[PDB]
């Protein structure tokens, strides 16, 4: 029947969710076609020109070397939505279905995922990233993205297997193995519908947070390579004009608090809409 | 001069329709009065109204409320403190969701008289207040959580609670709502006998209309927010006037229990020495305890009948409920139907013959037909994991089972949250008599509705047997809806048959002592 | 020497 | 109570030994030799027992017996870690003190106060302050403070003590003072609406009474276990916000280790930081235990 | 609430990890020189002008300058009990001029008589050391010259020709590892810890048995490696530095108001240069030498060194510094050091004639001292002009970064400099590139411009003796071994509580002058 017709009806009128999704539209076309917006190489520098003002030929103005600031806040934004969100697409397939499996199954499964979970969870996130990539000699886009599906998925898993055995208890999944239903097909045509809702409305968050985990790892200098124009590696360049007078720092800075900004807030969003109960002790 | 006497009233809730639309009620100063009415009336937030524990939303619009002379419809927030613990008392409703459940219960007693200033002997009378409320052990029963006592005592600790300053007047929103009738008996007992010699006063908030007459003093009932009779008790129930009341008191158990009831070999199902076993890992991780759940159980039910099985919650009679639909696994008895069950046909190819035959019905309406659904694809769905023809058949049939359950059949497109629970057991009834079946295994399916939804079900079970030919297992909590449909009934008592016999071997003449006091436990 |  | 920590350690041992064997394949499983992706290191240490259990075995052994390696300056990693423990010590006091005090002090207040301004304010602040990313925040604040406005010294420099050490403690702490503040108004604003505490009201006891010993009681127990739980993300931004701070604790020893592609003293500190991490992890389940009798008898 | 342990009295200064152990005729490098220095005292010490005074040596005397005799002061000591005299000077020289040891600093021992029959091959004659030096009694020894050298004497005060103890002739490699000297300093022999921690820090204290020039004024030196000169001038403001060496290049125009009147600039013999080995591919040959008449003509310094630098550099002339004597700014041949591109794409174009171009050009820098900038600068000017593709390539440390070179193991261009040790122009140009040098790090070989030097490395008086290294440099204008870029003006700076800084003829502080207290 269609169910996310009346969800999408009341949550079409929060102002909230408005502006986060035309942020998202924005960015997101703004990652996928860059030169619409600019007509100029972002790696082309000319000496000749090094720190201008913001004029009507450049609209962000020249850093030092001579690049003009707009392309290069324009291809930085589509390299890092690539890598936030090619990590987050396999975080949610990965975790939602060990959750789903342990978590619907029972036992003999359950006590072997909730054991691997938990070593997982024993290990942070930036610290496992930093170590990994140390040796990681060769690195590139693909690798930072395994690297982060590898450390994100163990906390949507556990929101997964909590939102399912939870499922498994109100007996519609009763009544249905009650005339006749393996449950592998019980799985899929009652659980997987009713279920999946907080595991999107943590992927958002998850996504957020990634694009800020992947732009503090390359500010540290261990992460996308120099060869690629990025927020992080921008910012570090840029971060030595201010002492001079120079508030080049900002427009990278500024694309990269917006951009995360938006993910923040349309998660919180969609938290309100699909799942308001569970937010008196996750959070 | 009475001790309460509010008159006019309405209570909105954040710019909505009102809940109470002009309700006048008095308390005599030392009398019983009781409140009665169906679900949703507005019959408890008229309590929660006169104290002020009004939820979030609430406030009063009109009229006033005058306690022994002093208006108190202003709830000035220090003055209510001079009359709410000490001059009027309130008793809850859920049992297990109205004490903290990170605090003994004893601290939770000791603090709800503590006036004066003690340690030593303000713990030294809430053991006096719990072993006065009636409690089997208040040494102890004072020193463990909330979550470790067991339904009625945590009532009766609500009650030496709501008693702890003396007041002139308690407050029972619903008190014994939640329990199961032998100690709903005992409770009320108790508190009739503990408000009798105090002269507290006493305001019943019932949804029944038979235990307040055999109770209360003046009866009060209430009807979507406005007073419809309100009189003596025992004038009340033997002589209505409004037509609500005559409804009411028409479908009430405990009258029609004395009527004629109007009604192949048979002798379908034969269970015999049916065993469950349970073992708890509580503890250490070796020293498992024994449990039987159900122990021994045996009988035979002749085709085209009825059969009731009654008990109190720990009586095993929703796990042999599940034995018996082949949702569990037994120990050391069996089921056979005919040839099924394990025994030559239920091995690998009849579990889907046998689905077909024996369906059930479940408890509360709002768990069973899942939300993202729609009433069509919900009645479908037996027929989706068997086969029969598409939209020429499929929607045919489906057109024409709404028709059976009286439903409008325009609700196809309804999820089950615009369905109004009442009519949503509707479904769930269609649902199981989709592939025509000859068994139906209803476990409590009425028991979670309203007094007049349920005379309806009951009434619609019995003709929906009467044409199909059926053959029901009720499954029930009380001796109350029995003597309507069922024609043999069967008692359960920790796990193990008590008595068995016919429905009328039973309401006249019972012969132990445990189905002598089911009889003596309905507000009859 | 050579520069740092 | 007693039988819970039992089955508690129980479950933390394989979790330990598991967990050791992810950073061991870190060590020796890698693209060809991990000896040259890390020349008499490689006979003493490594002494090739290709039986990767046995070396597994000794590797484990040496780790229980204080030995842990080799920093990049010469000295035992112990030597370094008890030297350099004191002050990211003294770091994590504060930006604890400062998202435990401010946090549950506007949470309780737009808890209890719900629906109005200051409610809506400080939750759109909450979620702003976690938009922008640490580093920059840290090196905005660095800027403004130290150089602008002369105040606060731009770079602590191994003279640390709690007068200068007052900027990156709330520079750290300011990440996770906006989730210590929109999980306790959360919290709060959901538990003041429960069954007991309109029982509780309706007995006498004033309304101090009420908000302390039946909303808070019960409400501040996610808390404590989130503020246990945030260790693993305090560890990760000590090291940004002590790099640009230039502080001689752990964060600033990983901080170098990590710029002058010292391979060796990365995995040796990582290695240590996990246990204490599993460590603390216990030591606040054990807690989550004796707040809450509902998982003691569980 | 706490703090440190070291006493307000120490002067710290900034500095590096050196690439070699501590052994003077070992290191060749800035970084284990302002140590070895500290630590050490030879024959003649330099003062912050650069003009040589005895300092152990009592007597210096000659009658040709081709037969010199050496006297020693009777009554020094090395910081171990056993006494300086002519063996520990012979036997030091003779150890570092040896074929076997491999030493870096080795090509210095050249003007002296018997150097190539000790150093070079390992057969056909071997004699382990050399006939020049000979000891005549326990404190004087005479030294033979192959053919009389001017600037002998000057050469004296290096590190390379200092005593070293008859306990460093018997384990040579721990010796490295805790040098034992005999000059102003000593390393702080650490009750709590080692005095030297790798990649941390090293600090000194005065040595009480030393009489000499350099008597130290303060109370014990730190030097202090830093990761970056941004962190290290945050440092320098903040208080926990005493003198900052050399300014990053990202506070240049802020410094005369961060700092005010607490730092001084002038010029420095220092210089700064592009190098790129002869065996790389398409780099030798022909093409490779029009491949690197080519890079040079494609670089604008006067640009470079006006919006990076703000001006503090001086774009080269020549292949030496500006402020030392003789220098001339205006030798024929030098228009192949200017920017112009129609030329950088004609000496393309007859290196593509010889040999199609394909791959990447990468210059390597070490990220520690604040390169980025104009190395980024050079690698963006050089792709603009030619079109072929160049990328900078950062290495954390410069102990790290020359080690790479220094055997061979890198296949990159690479920045490189030089920083004089004494006032002379020959000391720039022979170290770098004559025939076998331990610091000829490109493979040059040119016997011409070998036997060039080695005939102005004889002239009979000072001033014709100039002439002659200005007609030598007339070949390297032609082969270009290099790539020079400009001359630096050295800037430095201390805090309040120090009153004594002064800077020498090279850059580099007046150490055993700074005075905190
Ligand atoms: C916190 C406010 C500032 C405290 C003053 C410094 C404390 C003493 C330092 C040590 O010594």
């Amino acid at each position: 029947t269609g169910f996310w017709l009346d969800a999408w009806r009341g949550l079409r009128r929060r102002p909230k969710f408005v502006i986060a999704a035309a942020l998202i539209l924005l960015i997101l076309v703004v990652a996928a076609f860059p030169s619409l917006f600019t007509a100029a190489d972002p790696t082309y520098a000319d000496p000749s020109q090094s720190m201008l003002a913001p004029s009507a030929a450049h609209w962000f103005g020249t850093d030092l070397q001579g690049h003009d600031i707009y392309s290069r806040t324009v291809y930085g934004a589509r390299a890092s939505v690539t890598v936030g969100l090619g990590a987050t697409l396999a975080v949610f397939v990965v975790g939602g279905a060990l959750g789903a499996l342990a978590g619907f199954y029972g036992s003999w499964i359950d006590a072997v995922v909730s054991r691997v979970t938990d070593v997982f969870l024993g290990l942070p996130l930036l610290l496992a990233a930093i170590v990994l990539m140390q040796v990681m000699h060769h690195r590139t886009v693909w690798t930072v993205i395994a690297i982060l599906a590898l450390f994100g998925w163990p906390q949507v898993a556990r929101i997964a297997r909590g939102a399912v055995l939870e499922v498994r208890a109100s007996d519609y999944v009763l009544a249905a193995k009650a005339l006749g239903l393996n449950r592998f097909q019980i799985l899929l045509r009652h659980a997987l519908p009713n279920a999946v809702g907080p595991v999107i409305a943590v992927a958002t968050v998850a996504l957020g947070i990634f694009i800020v985990t992947e732009a503090t790892l390359s500010y540290l200098g261990v992460g996308l390579p120099t060869s690629v124009v990025s927020w992080g590696g921008d910012i570090n360049v840029a971060q030595t004009r201010l002492r001079s007078g120079s508030p080049i720092l900002f427009y990278p800075a500024g694309a990269l608090a917006i951009t995360v900004l938006a993910f923040m807030m349309m998660g919180d969003a969609l938290r309100d809409a699909l799942d308001p109960a569970s937010r008196a002790w996750r959070a | 001069a009475p001790l309460l006497s509010v008159e006019g009233l309405e209570v909105t809730f954040g710019t909505d329709a009102p809940a109470v639309c002009g309700v006048d009620l008095a308390v005599r100063s030392g009398q019983t009065v009781a409140v009665v009415g169906e679900s949703g009336s507005g019959k408890s937030t008229t309590a929660a109204a006169i104290l002020g524990l009004l939820p979030a939303g609430g406030r009063i619009t009109a009229g006033r409320v005058v306690f022994d002379g002093r208006d108190i419809t202003g709830a000035d927030a220090k003055r209510l403190r001079s009359i709410r613990g000490r001059e009027i008392g309130y008793v809850p409703q859920d049992p297990m969701t109205n004490l903290n459940p990170v605090w003994k219960v004893g601290f939770q007693v000791t603090e709800a008289l503590r006036a004066n200033t003690d340690g030593r002997a303000a713990r030294r009378r809430a053991v006096e207040l719990l072993a006065e409320a009636g409690l089997p052990d208040p040494a102890k029963q004072a020193g463990r959580y909330p979550h470790q006592l067991s339904g009625g005592m945590c009532q009766r600790a609500l009650i030496a609670i709501g008693l702890a300053g003396r007041p002139r007047l308690l407050i029972a929103d619903e008190p014994t709502s939640a329990l199961d009738v032998t100690v709903q008996r005992q409770v009320l007992d108790h508190l009739q006998g503990l408000t009798d010699e105090l002269g507290t006063a006493l305001l019943l908030i019932t949804h029944d209309l038979a235990l307040a007459a055999q109770r209360a003093e003046a009866v009060v009932v209430v009807r979507r927010g406005v007073v419809v009779e309100s009189g003596a008790a025992q004038s009340i129930l033997q002589s209505p006037q409004h037509e609500y009341t005559r409804r009411l008191v028409a479908a009430a158990p405990s009258l029609t229990a004395r009527s004629r009831r109007p009604p192949q070999a048979g002798d379908i199902l034969v269970v015999s020495e049916l065993t469950k076993i349970y073992r708890e890992s509580r503890g250490a991780p070796w020293r498992r305890v024994e449990s039987r759940a159900v122990d021994g159980v045996s009988f035979r039910l002749p085709r085209a009948s009825t059969l009731a099985i009654v008990g109190e919650s720990g009586s095993g009679k929703s796990t042999l409920a599940r034995m018996v639909l082949g949702l569990l696994q037994p120990t050391s008895g069996t089921v056979v139907f005919d040839g099924t069950y394990d025994v030559g046909a239920l091995a690998r190819d009849q579990v889907l013959a046998f689905r077909r035959r024996v369906q059930p019905v479940f408890q509360n309406p709002y768990s069973s037909l899942d939300p993202m659904y729609s009433v069509f694809r919900a009645i479908e769905e037996p027929l989706r994991v068997h086969h029969v023809g598409d939209r020429r058949q499929r929607q045919r049939a489906v057109r024409e089972l709404v028709d059976q359950v009286a439903l409008p059949s325009s609700i196809l497109g309804r999820r089950p949250r615009e369905l109004s629970g009442g009519q949503r057991q509707r479904v769930a009834i269609a649902r199981a008599l989709a592939l025509r079946p000859e068994v139906l295994v209803c476990d409590e399916a009425v028991s979670a509705l309203d007094v007049l939804v349920q005379a309806q079900i009951l009434d619609l079970l019995a003709d929906l047997q009467a044409d199909l030919g059926l053959t029901y297992l009720f499954i029930s909590h009380d001796l109350a809806v029995i003597r309507q449909i069922a024609d043999d009934v069967l008692v359960m008592r920790a796990g193990r048959v008590v008595e068995h016999a016919s429905t009328e071997e039973v309401f006249s003449r019972p012969r132990h002592e445990y189905t002598r006091q089911l009889l003596q436990a309905i507000p009859g | 020497a050579v520069a740092a | 109570m007693g039988w819970y920590v039992a089955r508690r350690v129980a479950v933390m041992v394989p979790v330990f030994l598991g967990a050791t064997l992810l950073i061991y394949g870190m060590v020796f499983l890698l693209p060809g030799d991990p000896v040259a992706a890390l020349a008499a290191q490689l006979r003493s240490h490594y002494h090739l027992d290709d039986p990767f259990l046995v070396q597994y075995l000794r590797y484990l052994g040496g780790i229980l017996h204080g030995d842990l390696g080799r920093a990049y300056s010469g000295l035992p990693v112990s030597a370094v870690l008890a030297h350099a423990f004191p002050v990211t010590i003294r770091l994590a006091l504060i930006a604890l003190a400062v998202e435990a005090v401010l946090g549950i002090g506007f949470g309780v207040i737009a808890g209890l106060r719900q629906g109005g301004i200051f409610d809506s304010a400080v939750l759109v602040t909450g979620l702003v302050i976690i938009a922008i990313p640490i580093f920059v925040l840290g090196f905005l604040a660095q800027f403004l403070f130290g150089v602008q406005l002369e105040i606060a010294p731009v770079t602590v420099g191994e003279r640390a003590s709690v007068g200068r050490l007052l900027l990156p403690g709330i520079v750290l702490g300011a990440m996770s003072f906006a989730y210590v503040v929109r999980l306790t108004r959360s919290a709060v604003a959901a538990n003041a609406h429960a069954d007991y505490v309109r029982t509780a009201t309706a007995k006498g006891l004033s309304r101090p009474r009420v908000v302390t010993v039946h909303i808070l009681r019960n409400s501040l127990i996610p808390v404590v276990t989130f503020l246990g739980a945030d260790l693993g993300a305090l560890m990760g931004g000590a090291i940004v916000t002590e790099g640009i701070f230039n502080i001689h604790g752990v964060g600033g020893v990983l901080y170098q280790a990590v710029t002058r592609q010292e391979t060796p003293t990365v995995v040796s500190i990582v290695t240590v930081l996990v246990l204490i991490y599993l460590i603390t992890n216990l030591l606040v389940d054990l807690l989550y235990a004796a707040l809450d009798p509902r998982i003691r008898y569980g | 609430c706490g703090g440190g342990v070291l006493s307000p009295d120490v002067v710290l200064v900034n500095g590096g990890e050196p690439p070699n152990p501590l052994i003077p005729t070992g290191t060749n490098d800035s970084n284990g020189g302002r140590i070895i220095d500290r630590l050490f005292a030879g024959l003649m010490s330099y003062d912050a002008v650069g003009k040589p005074s005895l300092e152990v040596a009592q007597s210096i005397e000659s009658a040709d300058n081709v037969n010199y005799r050496i006297t020693v002061k009777p009554g020094w000591k090395f910081t171990d009990g056993s006494p300086v005299t002519a063996h520990s000077f012979v036997d030091a020289w003779n150890y570092g001029a040896l074929s076997t040891n491999a030493q870096l600093q080795q090509h210095f021992f050249s003007p002296i008589e018997g150097f190539d029959d000790v150093a070079g091959a390992p057969g056909d004659k071997s004699r382990t050391t050399m006939s020049g030096l000979r000891v005549v009694n326990d404190l004087e020894f005479t030294v033979r010259l192959k053919a009389p050298t001017i600037d002998f004497t000057l050469r004296l005060g290096h590190s390379s020709f200092y005593p070293l103890p008859d306990s460093a002739f018997r384990d040579m490699a721990a010796f490295g590892r805790n040098p034992i000297g005999n000059g102003p300093y000593k390393l702080a022999d650490g009750p709590a810890g080692p005095a030297w921690e790798h990649n941390v820090r090293i600090d000194l204290v005065p040595n009480p048995d030393y009489h000499g020039n350099r008597k130290p004024r303060n109370k014990g030196l730190r030097f202090e490696f830093y990761a970056n000169l941004d962190t290290a001038y945050a440092d320098l403001l903040s208080g926990n530095l005493d003198v900052l060496d050399t300014i990053p290049p990202s506070a240049l125009t802020v410094y005369q108001r961060d700092l005010g009147d607490h730092a001084t600039s002038g010029p420095a013999a220092i210089n700064q240069t592009l190098d790129t080995p002869l065996r790389l591919p398409h780099f030798g040959g022909e093409e490779g030498r029009l491949r690197r008449l080519a890079l040079s003509a494609a670089i604008n310094r006067p640009q470079i060194c006006q919006q990076i630098f703000a001006g503090t550099r001086s774009p080269a002339r020549d292949f030496t510094a500006r402020s030392l004597p003789g220098f001339d700014p205006n030798l024929p041949g030098n228009e192949v050091l200017d920017y112009d591109p129609q030329r950088a794409r004609r000496l393309w174009a007859q290196a593509d004639a010889i040999s199609p171009w394909s791959g990447r050009y990468a210059i390597a820098y070490n990220a520690d001292a604040g390169h980025r900038d104009w190395v980024d600068a050079v690698a963006n000017s050089i792709k603009n002009v030619l079109g072929i593709d160049a990328v900078a390539a950062p290495q954390p440390t410069f102990a790290g970064f020359r080690t790479q070179i220094t055997n061979r193991a890198i296949d990159s261009a690479f920045r490189a400099g030089w920083r004089g040790d004494y006032p002379s122009m020959i000391e720039f140009l022979a170290p770098l590139f004559t025939a076998g040098a331990g610091s000829n790090d490109v493979g040059y070989i040119n016997p011409e411009f070998d036997a060039a030097l080695a005939a102005a490395e004889a002239a009979p008086t000072l001033t014709e003796s100039h002439e002659l290294v200005n007609d030598a440099q007339r070949i390297l204008f032609h082969d270009m071994p290099v790539v020079p870029l400009w001359d630096y003006i050295s800037v430095v700076g201390w805090s309040s509580q120090v009153s004594n800084v002064t800077v020498t003829w090279n850059g580099l502080p007046d150490y055993e002058n700074i005075v905190k207290a």
